[PDB]
């Protein structure tokens, strides 16, 4: 034992995935008005598995498009972006406390 | 022969169509206004 992997856990890979998800969600919000653009989804479980050791998912629209072809539901995108930011803040707190505890033990302070 | 045929426009029929087109037009305009009103409200979600 006594290794950074065994000490940090999955809180280092989770942060990267949460930032990846925010990039995907922000892309859907920006591309909301572009006709023909299809909303992009991200699988957290698969992304976390790939990050730990190392495809395109589309979001099914709740209602038909008005003709443009864009399936971005901006009501859902804001809700997911808000959730992603909260869980990302927790992951930073979880990962940040891993380093603080490691520093505390190696210095006894 | 000796006569000219006029138009068959029913003036009342057009006028009653006009007043119904106005009201239906105005009701949809209110739908546009309440659509952006909902959109403005659902913007504090990302306002941390």
């Amino acid at each position: 034992a006594i290794s950074f992997d065994n000490a940090l856990g999955i809180h280092q890979h989770t942060v990267g995935v949460r930032e990846r998800n925010a990039e995907v969600i922000s892309t859907n919000i920006a591309q909301a008005n572009t006709p023909g653009y299809k909303a992009r989804g991200l699988d957290f479980a698969k992304e976390l598995q790939a990050a730990t050791s190392g495809d395109k998912l589309y979001r099914l629209p709740t209602q038909p498009d008005t003709g443009d072809g864009n399936t971005v539901d901006l009501d859902l995108e804001r809700n997911l972006f808000m959730q992603n930011q909260i869980r990302h803040q927790a992951s930073l707190d979880f990962l940040g406390s891993k380093f603080k505890n490691l520093t505390k033990a190696i210095k006894g302070e | 022969t000796g006569a000219i045929e006029g138009s068959n426009v029913n003036a009342v029929g057009e006028m009653t169509a006009l007043i119904d087109l106005q009201r239906q037009f105005e009701m949809q305009v209110k739908m546009m206004s309440t659509a952006e009103e909902m959109d403005k409200s659902s913007d504090s979600l990302l306002r941390m």
